[PDB]
C-alpha cells in the first residue's frame, strides 16, 4: 500500500526525489515534516521528523544575510552519499525584514540532516550543514527547482527557477557544487564550482536528464545534460561548461501552427533515443549520433 | 554543432502529457497524462500496453519517477506516496496509490493477472466447492466477467493481454474469508494446483 | 533474431516475417 508521510494523513506533500543514495525515499510536507521510508527493503517507517525553521544555523545565516518570523518551505529533496547517508533539503525561508513597513524577503538555502541512527556524532533529525546560496538567488527571489547528483559522484547540480508570488525575467540558474568528503559526514562546499545563467526567460528549465558517456563510445567530461524549456526547445549541453551543443525546436501541433511545446524528456535505451512528451500528449523520439 | 535526427512521432493521448518516466527492465514508457492517468506504452513496437488510474483520489496531481539503481517506481500525489516494481513482466499499477483501509468492511481494489485469474476460476469451478461462503456468487460473477472481457484481448496481443489486469472492488473481510476457504478446501484435498499460491 | 526498432524445407511464418533481419540460425 501507499503509506502517508504522517499518521494524520492530512498534510500535502510539497516535493520529493532521490539523489546519490536512492535506497531511501524522502517525502516532505508544506508544514515542515519529513518522512523517509526504506523502500529498498519492506515498506516500513524508517525516519520521521519535523523541520524547525528557528535553527541556530538558519538564524545566523539569516543574520549574515542582513519578534522574528521565519517560514520555511521545502521545494526539492535529495540524499547525498559518497560515511552514512544524509538528506539534502532545498528550503526557502521567507521572513519579514525592515526596508533599508516590513517586507517579506525570500532566501533559498540547502539543509543537511542526518539519516542513519546511532548504533559526538549528530543525532538524526538535526542539522548538519546550512549551505547559503549566492547573491543572485536572493536578489531574483529564485527557488530551488531541482537537485541532481552528477554521474561522476563528485559534483552536484542545482537548477533554479523564478518563484511565483502569491525588470528582466530570468529562466533560472545552474549551480554546480563540489562534494566534500573531508570528514565522516557527507557535506558540501561553500564555493560553487560552476555558475551558469539563463538570460532568456523563455528558456526556463522544466526537466533534465543525464546521458551516460559510453553511448558516445559506440578536465574530464561530465557527460551530457538534456533539458526541456517552457517553449519546448530541447537543449543538449556539455556538463563541463553548459554550452548549447544541440538544439531541438519543438514540433508544431496538428491542424494548426501552435507550438506543441515539450514538457518532459526521458531516455529510452531500447530505442536508444531521447523520448520527449509534447504539450498535446504526443511522443517524439530524437536520435543522437550520425 | 551536434546532429539530432528526427524519424517521426507517435500519438498517445489527446488529454496532454506532463511528466515522463521510463522503466529499463520492461522497455516501458510510463507517460503521465494531465488528468492523472498513467499510460504504459511498449518501447519495442509502438503499441500501447495499458492505462492506469492508480486508484487515487480524482483531480490529484500524479507525478511518476523511476530509479534504476534500486529499480523502483515512485508515484507521488498530494496525499500519499506509492512504490511499485515489476511482477512477472508487468507492473501492477491499478492499486499503486491505494490508501490503506481501517475497517474490515471497507471496499478494497484487488488487481489480478490473467493466468492467475484463469487458475482461480478453474479451481473454483472444478476442484474447489465454496458455495456456502459469503460473497461467493459475487466473486464468481466478477471473475467470469473479467475473464470474458480479457479473453477477447488475449488472442490479439500477448503483451497487452499480460499487462491487462482484472480489478475487483470487494470488501476486505469477504475476500479474506473467500481466500481462506479456498486455501482450506485445497489443503483438505491434498491437490497441488497453481491456484493455491 | 535482431529485435526490430519501433517505428517513430520452409521456415516458420513468424521467422518468415522477419527473415531479412535475421542474425543467427536456423539450427
Amino acid at each position: 500500500p501507499a503509506q502517508f508521510p504522517c499518521t494524520d494523513g492530512t498534510d500535502r506533500i510539497s516535493c520529493f526525489g532521490s539523489g546519490s543514495c536512492p535506497h531511501f525515499l524522502a517525502a516532505a510536507t508544506k508544514r515542515g515534516k519529513i518522512c523517509i521510508w526504506d523502500v529498498s527493503k519492506l515498506m516500513k517507517v524508517h525516519l520521521k521528523f519535523e523541520i524547525n525553521a528557528y535553527d541556530p544555523a538558519i538564524v545566523q545565516q539569516l543574520i549574515l544575510s542582513g519578534a522574528m518570523e521565519v517560514s520555511l518551505d521545502i521545494t526539492a529533496l535529495s540524499i547525498l552519499q559518497q560515511p552514512f547517508p544524509c538528506l539534502l533539503a532545498g528550503g526557502l525561508l521567507t521572513y519579514k525584514s525592515p526596508a533599508t513597513p516590513l517586507v517579506r524577503r525570500t532566501l533559498p538555502v540547502l539543509l543537511l540532516y542526518s539519516i542513519k541512527e546511532s548504533d559526538v556524532f549528530p543525532k538524526p533529525g538535526t542539522l548538519v550543514q546550512c549551505l547559503r546560496l549566492p547573491k543572485f538567488a536572493e536578489e531574483e527571489n529564485l527557488c530551488i527547482d531541482s537537485i541532481t547528483p552528477c554521474a561522476d559522484g563528485i559534483h552536484l547540480l542545482v537548477g533554479l527557477r523564478t518563484c511565483p508570488v502569491e525588470r528582466n525575467v530570468s529562466g533560472g540558474y545552474l549551480v554546480l557544487y563540489k562534494m566534500n568528503y573531508a570528514t565522516r559526514i557527507v557535506t558540501l562546499e561553500e564555493e560553487p564550482i560552476k555558475i551558469q545563467h539563463i538570460k532568456d526567460p523563455q528558456d526556463t528549465i522544466t526537466s533534465l536528464i543525464l546521458l551516460p558517456p559510453d553511448i558516445l563510445d559506440n578536465i574530464s567530461t561530465l557527460g551530457h545534460l538534456v533539458i526541456t524549456t517552457q517553449g519546448g526547445y530541447v537543449k543538449i549541453l556539455d556538463l563541463s561548461n553548459f554550452e548549447i551543443l544541440a538544439k531541438v525546436e519543438p514540433p508544431k501541433k496538428e491542424g494548426t501552427e501552435e507550438q506543441d511545446t515539450f514538457v518532459s524528456v526521458i531516455y529510452c535505451s531500447g530505442t536508444d533515443r531521447l523520448c520527449a512528451c509534447t504539450k498535446g500528449g504526443e511522443l517524439h523520439f530524437l536520435q543522437i549520433g550520425g | 554543432e551536434w546532429l539530432v535526427l528526427r524519424d517521426g512521432c507517435m500519438h498517445c493521448d489527446a488529454d496532454g502529457l506532463h511528466s515522463l518516466s521510463y522503466h529499463p527492465a520492461l522497455n516501458a514508457i510510463l507517460a503521465v497524462t494531465s488528468r492523472g492517468t498513467i499510460k504504459v506504452i511498449d518501447g519495442t513496437s509502438g503499441a500501447t500496453l495499458q492505462a492506469s488510474a492508480l486508484s487515487a483520489k480524482p483531480g490529484g496531481q500524479v507525478k511518476c519517477q523511476y530509479i534504476s539503481a534500486v529499480d523502483k517506481v515512485i508515484f507521488v500525489d498530494d496525499y500519499a506516496v506509492g512504490c511499485r516494481k515489476d511482477l512477472n513482466g508487468i507492473l501492477l499499477l491499478d492499486t499503486a496509490l491505494q490508501t490503506p483501509v481501517s475497517k474490515q468492511d471497507d471496499v478494497v481494489q484487488l488487481e489480478l493477472p490473467v493466468t492467475e485469474a484463469q487458475q482461480l476460476l478453474s479451481a473454483c469451478l472444478e476442484k474447489v466447492d465454496i458455495s456456502s461462503t459469503e460473497g461467493y456468487d459475487l466473486f464468481i460473477t466478477q471473475l467470469k466477467d473479467g475473464l470474458k472481457n480479457t479473453s477477447h484481448e488475449t488472442a490479439a496481443n500477448h503483451k497487452v493481454a499480460k499487462w491487462a489486469t482484472v480489478t475487483f472492488h470487494l470488501p476486505h473481510h469477504v475476500l479474506k474469508s473467500i481466500a481462506s476457504a479456498i486455501v482450506n478446501e485445497l489443503k483438505k484435498i491434498n491437490q497441488n494446483v497453481a491456484a493455491l499460491p | 533474431l535482431k529485435n526490430k526498432a519501433p517505428g517513430l524445407l520452409r521456415l516458420c511464418p513468424f521467422l518468415e516475417d522477419h527473415k531479412e533481419d535475421i542474425l543467427c540460425g536456423p539450427v
